[PDB]
């Protein structure tokens, strides 16, 4: 009744051939379905009994398996292949695995950051917001800090990641600090140093409150 | 000369349990929900073939069986032999109908732990089996099914029993035949198992008989089933794409009675009930 | 011919009960499995449960194994999910399927519900400037944006001029704040020489509380 994927993610250029598996605690002989999910759009099922391939679904995608251990397979990798797949118990029960996502593969790139201090609009309402922004780096893995006063702060602060470009196939992370208008005047000195694989040293992107 | 009785007989809860191992061993469950627990294992797809099962009697026992033509199967018997093992009995696990069972020597015989109590089941045994096919369409819809039979002669038969009922419960009656009332899928419908698949048969035409060509019987295969061998719900694999074939002799039936008139509906539920029809005549008793 | 049709999203608070309606068409409703699945924001799919309409023959994943409900009424061929005791956890976008064909998998999907808990109440979201200077600047680029804040709940739209801007247009996924408000941003990067000449308006629309606001960024 416990579906394990893995790996979790993986990166491949196009026209390559990529393989994920698929383990179950029980012998479910050869009832597993394979699923592609887009972000957005709804999982459209490509494999069922671990076998049959669905009508429409290309003929690149091939799968086996039987029992409990099984695998997804794909002749070539195609600029509309790159998605999340599942794979699902079919017997009895119909417990989904942890997924697994399909990125592109591509050289190291250096984030772009730049900092926005808080508008005159948001400290009348009576908060004040921070935001450090990471433009088109690679790979998606990256730190970002928030030091005021050369003090490190934390659970004050979210961030986000967007998907995966389409023209440059990079990340762009958005971290936020938000405090009240009270607390933000207590200080001077606000900071968000970066690191990542394509920066020799932590980049710090600062500014004076008043400044 | 010995006293045989068929509602306390131990031989009954001797195969009783010998067929709840066996369909541990060929049909394995995929879910099993037994008192607040869910249990998951393999679900491999084995087609149930019946073949018939001789019960011989133990080292320092022995089987004895009564010959009475009509004998209700409480009481002394005076016609005894003493026999190495039972007739070859086919291991048929339904409801309402029996399948595939022995038919009476003469003529119909209805039997009953107590006819004046309407909570005790009551045993029809035909003395003339009539044939029912029940298939399933080749590779519509994978869980639909039918039974056919034929329409006269299953006529007959409610006719020649309800003469028999009236012979127990007086003349001056009117017997008339109703489908279940209610309760679960199994016990509502004739259920059975037939090449790994469970199907529940609608019985309206059946059992809608009154005193004033052939017989479609629409069914369906389930998954998810109410276990027979014990309380709790049980969840089996898909059903095969293959076609399920069962042709099968009727030679018994399981009623139940309970607006001044006689009314009775199909029974079952206990398979217990199902071993008496055929283990009426037999005993084991130590030798001296 | 075939097609699921859910109901609209909700929005409930925690502690309180959702139930969730599906139509099903092109088929016959009473002799098939429906299947329902839910998948928070970030996360995968999760199986919840199955049910047999003509006998009400139901299966629930060990999670919601308490406190769900699944029922299909046959007289109007709609299918009904319920979970109580609802929590900020139980957000996300809930689904149900079916096997018309009979393959063992889910072949048909609904659009989907999304059914939003939290203790905020529905709100319209506040639009903030995100001013370029020197401080957001790289050679010849220039970065700036707007940013969106305090609304319930999703979703929320946003574009550049109408649309007419999209090169360099990042829209980042909003973020859950431990307030129960939502709150998002968007930047854009354009040449630093065109600042002093191009006028920039970002257009942000949230329906579930009918506010539209078009905020305009200035150095
Ligand atoms: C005594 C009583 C009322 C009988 C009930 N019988 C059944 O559930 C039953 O016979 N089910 C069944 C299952 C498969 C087939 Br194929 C045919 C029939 C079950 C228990 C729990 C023993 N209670
Ligand atoms: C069966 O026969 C015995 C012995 O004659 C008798 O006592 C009993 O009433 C009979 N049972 C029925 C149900 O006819
Ligand atoms: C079966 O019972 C009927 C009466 O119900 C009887 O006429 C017939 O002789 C019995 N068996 C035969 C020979 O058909
Ligand atoms: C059968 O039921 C009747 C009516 O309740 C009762 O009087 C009689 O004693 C019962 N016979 C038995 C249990 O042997
Ligand atoms: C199946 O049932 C029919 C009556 O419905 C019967 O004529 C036939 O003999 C049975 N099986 C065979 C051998 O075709
Ligand atoms: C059995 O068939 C009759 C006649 O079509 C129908 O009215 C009834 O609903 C059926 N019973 C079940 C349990 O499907
Ligand atoms: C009854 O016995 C016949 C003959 O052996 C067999 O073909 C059929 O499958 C049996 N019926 C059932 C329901 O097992
Ligand atoms: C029904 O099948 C049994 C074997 O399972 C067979 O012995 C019997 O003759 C058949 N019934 C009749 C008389 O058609």
């Amino acid at each position: 009744i416990q579906m394990t994927q893995s790996p979790s993610s993986v990166s491949a250029s196009v026209g390559d051939r990529v393989t994920i598996t698929c383990r179950a605690s029980q012998d479910i002989s050869t009832w597993l379905a394979w699923y592609q999910q887009k972000p957005g759009k709804a999982p459209k099922l490509l494999i069922y009994a671990a076998s049959t391939l669905q009508s429409g679904v290309p003929s690149r995608f091939s799968g086996s398996g039987s029992g409990t251990d099984f695998s997804l397979t794909i002749n070539s990798l195609q600029p509309e292949d790159f998605a999340t797949y599942y794979c699902q118990q079919a017997n009895s029960f119909f417990t989904f695995g942890g997924g697994t996502k399909v990125e592109i593969k591509r050289t190291v790139a250096a984030p772009s950051v730049f900092i926005f201090p808080p508008s005159d609009e948001q400290l009348k309402s009576g908060t004040a917001s921070v935001v450090c922004l990471l433009n088109n780096f690679y790979p998606r893995e990256a730190k970002v800090q928030w030091k005021v006063d050369n003090a490190l702060q934390s659970g004050n602060s979210q961030e986000s990641v967007t998907e995966q470009d389409s023209k440059d196939s990079t990340y762009s992370l958005s971290s936020t600090l938000t405090l009240s208008k009270a607390d933000y005047e207590k200080h001077k000195l606000y900071a968000c140093e970066v690191t990542h694989q394509g920066l020799s040293s932590p980049v710090t992107k600062s500014f004076n409150r008043g400044e | 000369t010995e006293n045989f009785n068929m509602w306390k007989n131990n031989m009954v809860e001797q195969m009783h349990e010998d067929i709840i191992s066996l369909w541990d061993q060929s049909l394995k469950p995929c879910v099993k929900l037994t008192g607040g627990s869910v249990i998951t294992q393999a679900c491999p797809k084995v087609s149930f073939e019946p073949i018939p099962i001789h019960y011989c009697a133990p080292a320092g026992f022995a089987i004895l069986k009564c010959n009475d033509k009509k004998f209700n199967g409480t009481g002394p018997c005076t016609n005894v032999s003493t026999v190495q093992c039972t007739h070859g009995i086919r291991p048929v696990v339904s409801t309402q109908l029996l399948l595939n069972g022995s038919l009476a020597e003469e003529e119909i015989v209805i039997r009953s732990e107590n006819f004046t109590n309407n909570a005790k089941t009551i045993i029809v045994q035909l003395n003339e089996s009539v044939v029912i096919n029940c298939t399933r369409p080749n590779n519509g819809d994978i869980r639909q099914a039918h039974c056919n039979l034929s329409k006269t002669q299953w006529e007959n038969t409610l006719e020649q029993i309800a003469i028999k009922l009236k012979e127990q419960f007086g003349n001056n009656k009117t017997i008339i035949f109703n489908p279940s009332s209610g309760g679960d899928p199994e016990i509502v419908t004739h259920s059975f198992n037939c090449g790994g698949e469970f199907f529940y048969c609608n019985s309206t035409q059946l059992f809608t008989w009154n005193d004033t060509r052939n017989i479609t019987l629409p069914c369906r295969i389930k998954q998810i089933i109410n276990m027979w061998q014990e309380v709790g719900k049980a969840m089996y694999a898909p059903p095969i794409r293959g076609q399920i074939r069962c042709s099968s002799n009727i030679t018994g039936l399981l009623l139940t009675r309970d607006n001044g008139t006689e009314i009775f509906r199909p029974g079952g539920g206990d398979m217990r009930d199902n071993w008496r029809s055929e283990l009426y005549k037999y005993k084991v008793v130590k030798i001296e | 011919e075939v097609q699921l049709v859910q109901s609209g999203a909700e929005v409930k608070k925690p502690g309180a009960t959702v139930k969730i309606s599906c139509k099903a068409s092109g088929y016959t409703f009473s002799d098939f499995y429906m299947y329902w699945v839910r998948q928070a924001p970030g996360k995968g799919l999760e199986w919840m449960g199955l049910i047999d309409p003509e006998d009400a023959d139901t299966m629930y994943a060990e999670k919601f194994r308490g406190r769900v409900t699944i029922t299909a009424d046959t007289s109007t061929d709609t299918g009904y999910l319920e979970l109580s005791s609802l929590r900020s956890e139980d957000t996300a976008v809930y689904y149900c399927a079916a096997d018309p064909w009979e393959l063992n998998a889910f072949n048909v999907w609904g659009q989907g519900t999304l059914v939003s808990v939290s203790s905020a109440s529905t709100k319209g979201p506040s639009v903030f400037p995100l001013a370029p200077s020197s401080k957001s600047t790289s050679g010849g680029t220039a970065a700036l944006g707007c940013l969106v804040k305090d609304y319930f709940p999703e979703p929320v739209t946003v574009s550049w001029n109408s649309g007419a801007l999209t090169s360099g247009v990042h829209t980042f996924p909003a973020v859950l704040q431990s307030s129960g408000l939502y709150s998002l941003s968007s930047v854009v990067t354009v040449p630093s020489s065109s600042l002093g000449t191009q006028t920039y308006i970002c257009n942000v629309n949230h329906k579930p509380s009918n506010t539209k606001v078009d905020k305009k960024v200035e150095p």
